[PDB]
């Protein structure tokens, strides 16, 4: 991951 | 009149079916209702997912649903959810087609649509030159050109990624101007920016310019804002979040939501996004509704 993880 | 199962998983790809599987496993009946449009439909290879590193997409969706057919106690329908609700008998479903199933416990594994940037040529090369994800699609770029797509304060973090993956320009589309840190770190990682508003995309991802210039790349990304596939999570009051690109229903760490009895799973979810992450989360959210099946 919703993202950068 | 309407069918009985302990569990009805909502969406049938890759999260609902993890899901779907640990509940019959468990020798419970279960039901899948899918409307069968999954998220990565236009890619014709699935990468990130280890033991299916290059697969078809369609082949792995394929497989999953024989083998939780293969369990009598699992059924499937091919058929829309679009109104859910909440009795004393547990959860009560209306279908498109005007069928009504019941439920004691609910999985929500619709996944989400992505809302695509208002560039003219860019939908047609959705999953094949124009992509989300990087981890998903950027080896395939052999180190080559990448363009990333500017919408807003988050696509530097996407600039500041890319490249690893090959020489990146972050075409800003004059919708954000990086501040003076943030061009410094973007000069460091090598990452040209160029500012001019986008007029259209050509060829396979080359990106026309207003002033009338063409830049080819190798492969485009975006960061682009996605949506809820279904309202049925408002519907039952669960509580929704607004992430980064969007809305998520949010999830204890046992993937139950804000409404008892009803779980969420897959993309819709915070720490979703790619399809090895729908396969961990689902297995959860079926173990855990399970679990709340046999001790209330
Ligand atoms: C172009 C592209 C390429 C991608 N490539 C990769 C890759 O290579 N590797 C990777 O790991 N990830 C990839 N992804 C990400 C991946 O597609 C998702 O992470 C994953 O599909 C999410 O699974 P889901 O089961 O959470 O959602 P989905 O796969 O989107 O499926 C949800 C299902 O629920 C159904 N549904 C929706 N609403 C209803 C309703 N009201 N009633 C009944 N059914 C409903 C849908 O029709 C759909 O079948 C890609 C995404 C895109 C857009
Ligand atoms: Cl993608």
């Amino acid at each position: 991951x919703x993202x950068t993880v | 009149s309407p069918m009985l199962f302990d569990v009805i998983v909502i969406g049938g790809s890759h999260a609902g079916q993890s899901a779907a599987l640990q509940i019959a496993r468990a020798r419970r009946r279960v039901l899948v209702i899918d409307a069968g449009a999954r998220r990565n439909r236009f890619a014709s290879q699935s990468h990130g997912v280890i033991g299916q590193d290059g697969r078809s997409p369609d082949a792995i969706a394929a497989d999953g649903k024989a083998q939780l057919l293969a369990y009598p106690n699992a059924q499937w329908r091919e058929d829309s959810v679009v109104r859910a609700e909440r009795s004393d008998a547990g959860y009560t479903l209306i279908c498109a087609s005007g069928q009504h199933y019941r439920a004691c416990q609910l999985v929500l594994a619709f996944g989400v649509v992505d809302e695509l940037p208002e560039l003219e040529g860019l939908e047609e090369r959705w999953g094949e030159s124009v992509f989300h994800c990087p981890y998903c699609h950027g080896y395939e770029l052999d180190g080559g050109r990448i363009g990333v797509l500017g919408s807003g304060p988050l696509s530097y973090l996407s600039a500041m990624l890319m490249p690893e993956w090959g020489q990146t320009v972050f075409l800003t589309d004059a919708s954000f101007e990086p501040d003076e840190e943030q061009r410094e770190a973007l000069a460091r990682r090598g990452v040209e920016i160029v500012r001019d508003r986008i007029a259209r995309i050509v060829d396979r991802a080359t990106v026309e310019l207003a002033d009338g210039r063409r830049i080819a790349f190798d492969g485009l990304f975006t960061m682009n804002r996605m949506r809820l596939s279904s309202p049925v999570a408002e519907q039952l009051g669960c509580a929704i979040e607004e992430g980064p690109l969007g809305p998520y229903v949010r999830t204890d760490d046992a993937m139950e939501t804000s409404t008892p009895g009803v779980f969420a799973c897959g993309d819709i979810t915070h720490r979703g996004g790619t399809v090895a992450l729908a396969i961990g989360n689902g297995a959860l959210a079926g173990i855990a509704a399970h679990r709340k099946l046999v001790f209330g």
